[PDB]
């Protein structure tokens, strides 16, 4: 029956959500196993073959089982993502749209600039009847109505929010009894909101991590056809290991600067190629045998490609590659050309790139130290210096861990949300009203209990 | 200006705040055009000066090139500036910036295809996904669902998720096809 | 060195008022006091707009303060600029 | 134990020179410079070994005849027929070579995969030869700082 099968389904989905991370790491383990077993891959001998050398004789079934397991684990990771991370993203976007609607009116007093696909897509969800699905405040459709009902018209706000104000009057009046049961497939289909699920699927497809996991799926599926597609799964270490993520964030912190440096290097070498094309043409003769002339700089594109591929990679420069200038009219100009090329392209630009990378390391370290000493010298909420509290022994730690703990503030927010609105105390109601109007004045700023009651306490 | 001066000079006069709420609209309208500074007055006291901010001056100031000039001037006066001539340099920058804004105001005289494609795809693919429920094609799996057991249910929802994934594959393939169509 | 110079400028602006030269903490004793002082009381944009207002305005209709500041601007004496003191410091116990 | 074994074989005495690290604290600062970020350096070497493995896989899939190292055309000596041999060649030759794997393996002129080969060489030089070594040296310098 329905109530048992749905319960077991919920148990399975919860299991996947719980084991999402473990299977994410174990998929990487399987990837390293398949790549290690592919380390013995060999080309057999036009007819082109591909067969593994199996010393034990069971390597082929081994990586076949490994590939099937990796593909199944990919499906389980796809399921676990939708179990665990998708609700958080949906809650974030849904609450953001709700706040923009109630406080900014992005669909009544404002309209999306048509370059924001997020807003253009979220225009659909307001009409749905399954809104605040994840956001706790189911009262946003009434807050917007009370706030903006008169200036745009109850009818227009009701049509935009897709609410049955006409049925509200009939509901408050005598409403006839109707048979209703969830056992009916038609009934459960009507309960399912097609448009809200459409919006949710759009959001999930837009989500970046879901796209990465789908790419992982596609690469595993293609790896079944061609076993060497499994190598791309090693690109998951960047996200699996945060220690490697620091090293990668070092170079990606100044990624724009590095890309611009590479572009400048490509432009300077193009200018040098133009100079060579204008003056130093016979010098670029690369013919090993004098009988067959092979000129690398007769054409602009060929000369530029040669400059890149050879000079940029060569340690000495383009001079150590192209012919010697001795006993020629352009000897001194050629020498100056080579020296300038070596100093600018080979030395300075590479020095620029390495210095950018090192400066990125330094900036990241300074940012971490800044965060550290900021936390250790200023209270997060109070903003008061540590010395004033430290006038009493362990005063700063007492203030930061007992009086003004951000964990305590978060737990108070949870307590207010979980508690029923009717049993709110005076302070609870006061803070709840300012939280619902999004006024953060109740948070202590610059003053504390010790400051206010200093001479009474001391 | 009169009301703002009174309110600032007396911060806690209840009648003053009441008359201020009676005078909200004009104050809100004239707030952008109202400016306040503090000068070192002749009476050896700090006094506030209220003057008129012109719309043209504010727009020219908010233009990005003037903002870059402000950033460069701040960087210069902070790094290679001294307290002896810091405020002299500030006055020189103010004069140059006033001249250039007066010149600029004087001289001044008075993806959607991709969004459509990505929205049509996100509609149509989901319509095809829900099309079988719309047709009520689950009656074929109904007779097998009649055999309630764990293995049958697990294979059933695995088949459902497989259908979802193949619909996703059709979506991504159609996205690639549309991208190739835009290219060609 | 360039990065350190940029950071120096940044934290200098965020810790000291440009004209007053007063520390941020004294204003911050009242919530948002430093930002209020730097964006409403002692805005360099406001000072520049005042200079423009003095230049554009005719000399005959100058008020007392306008004439006083105009004379010191024309003699290039920047004493009228607040240095080390502000309205809050001068009228502290009356305002508070 | 090393001294006792050095009695049997006189060259075991060389390992006693590894005591300078602890004898001299001035050398200990220099060594603590590299051991401060030892985990980062080891992970950087592992990442370099993984990236070069990906490049080796790409070469094994597409650029096979380019890896012909036969000095004489009579005797074919192929360094990338086998996955392990190709990876070991990539390490030992390309990682140590200043220019990269392109300055070592054959020239691509007049071939169908010319542009792909050129992009392969340029990416190898920029990532493996330049960036990763820059990463290691920057880690060391940041450790000093
Ligand atoms: N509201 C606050 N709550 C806790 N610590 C605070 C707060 N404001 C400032 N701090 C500073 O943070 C220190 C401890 O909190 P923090 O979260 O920074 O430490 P941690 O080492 O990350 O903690 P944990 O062991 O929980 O991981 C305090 O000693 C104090 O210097
Ligand atoms: N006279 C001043 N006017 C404005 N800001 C000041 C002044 N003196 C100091 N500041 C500091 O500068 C901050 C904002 O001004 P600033 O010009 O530095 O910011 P910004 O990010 O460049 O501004 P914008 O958005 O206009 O480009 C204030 O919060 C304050 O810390
Ligand atoms: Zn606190
Ligand atoms: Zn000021």
């Amino acid at each position: 029956f329905w109530k048992k099968i749905i319960a077991y389904q919920q148990k399975l989905l919860n299991y996947f959500a719980r084991n999402f991370y473990n299977m994410r790491m174990l998929a990487l383990f399987v990837a390293f196993a398949i790549n290690f077993i592919l380390l013995f891959y060999k080309v057999s001998t036009i007819a082109v073959h591909y067969v593994l050398e199996e010393s034990s004789g069971y390597m082929e079934p081994t990586l076949r089982i490994l590939a099937i397991l990796h593909t199944v684990i990919s499906f389980f990771c796809i399921i676990g993502y939708y179990c665990l991370k998708v609700p958080l993203v949906i809650f974030k976007r849904e609450k953001e749209v709700a706040r923009k609607l109630e406080f900014d009116g992005l669909y009544i007093t404002e309209q999306p600039s048509e370059d924001d696909i997020k807003g253009q897509w979220d225009r659909l969800v307001i009409n749905t009847q399954s809104f605040p699905n994840n956001y706790w405040d189911k009262f946003v459709k009434r807050k917007v109505m009370d706030k903006y009902g008169e200036f745009y018209g109850r009818d227009r706000i009701s049509e935009l929010l897709g609410m049955d104000k006409a049925a509200l009057d009939f509901s408050d009046a005598r409403e006839k009894k109707k048979p209703k049961k969830d056992s009916s497939l038609s009934a459960v289909l009507n309960s399912i909101d097609v448009k809200y699920q459409m919006w949710k699927l759009g959001v999930v497809f837009t989500d970046n991590s879901f796209l990465y996991l789908a790419w992982y799926m596609t690469m595993s599926v293609l790896g079944h056809y061609n076993n060497f597609f499994f190598a791309a799964h090693l690109l998951d270490i960047a996200m699996g290991f945060k220690t490697l993520r620091t090293i990668l964030s070092s170079v990606t912190h100044n990624g724009k600067q590095l890309v611009l440096t590479v572009g400048l290097l490509a432009v300077v070498v193009y200018l040098y190629t133009v100079v060579a094309f204008n003056f130093f043409r016979k010098f670029y003769n690369k013919s090993e045998d004098g009988d067959t002339p092979d000129m690398k700089c007769d054409d602009m594109l060929t000369c530029y490609m040669f400059h890149m591929y050879v000079g940029v990679r060569a340690g000495g420069g383009i001079g150590d590659e192209i012919e010697d200038p001795a006993g020629d009219e352009y000897e001194i100009y050629r020498i100056i050309f080579d020296i300038t090329f070596f100093f600018f392209v080979i030395v300075i630009l590479l020095a620029i790139i390495q210095g950018l990378i090192i400066d990125a390391f330094g900036e990241l370290r300074d940012q971490q130290e800044q965060v550290k000493e900021d936390m250790e010298t200023k209270c997060f909420i109070c903003g008061i210096g540590n010395d004033y509290f430290d006038t009493v022994p362990h005063g700063f730690e007492t203030h930061t861990l007992q009086e003004h703990n951000l964990a305590n503030y978060l737990f108070f927010l949870m307590y207010l949300i979980n508690k029923d609105e009717t049993e709110h105390t005076g302070q609870e109601s006061y803070v709840w009203k300012m939280y619902q109007e999004r006024c953060w004045e109740f948070f202590p700023a610059g003053d504390c209990f010790r400051k206010q009651y200093e001479d009474q306490l001391n | 200006v009169l009301l703002t001066n009174l309110s600032e000079h007396m911060p806690n006069d209840t009648r003053l705040q009441t008359f201020l709420e009676l005078a909200e609209s004009v104050l809100n309208y004239f707030q952008p055009f109202l400016g306040r500074i503090e000068i070192m007055g002749s009476a050896k006291r700090i006094e506030r000066v209220y003057f008129e901010i012109s719309e043209s001056s504010r727009t020219q100031w908010e233009k990005p090139q003037v903002k870059e000039s402000k950033r460069q001037f701040i960087f210069d006066v902070v790094n290679e500036g001294g307290e002896k001539e810091k405020m002299e340099l500030f006055v020189n920058f103010c004069e140059d910036t006033i001249f250039e804004m007066q010149l600029a105001a004087q001289i001044s005289e008075s993806s959607i295809l991709t969004v459509r494609s990505a929205l049509f795809a996100l509609r149509y693919n989901i319509l095809t996904l829900m099309r079988m429920l719309s047709l009520k094609s689950l009656k074929k799996q109904m007779k097998k669902v009649k055999k309630m057991t764990v293995k049958d249910m697990v294979t059933a929802f695995f088949s459902s998720y497989w259908s979802i994934f193949m619909t996703l594959l059709h979506f991504v393939a159609s996205v690639f096809r549309g991208f190739f169509r835009i290219i060609c």
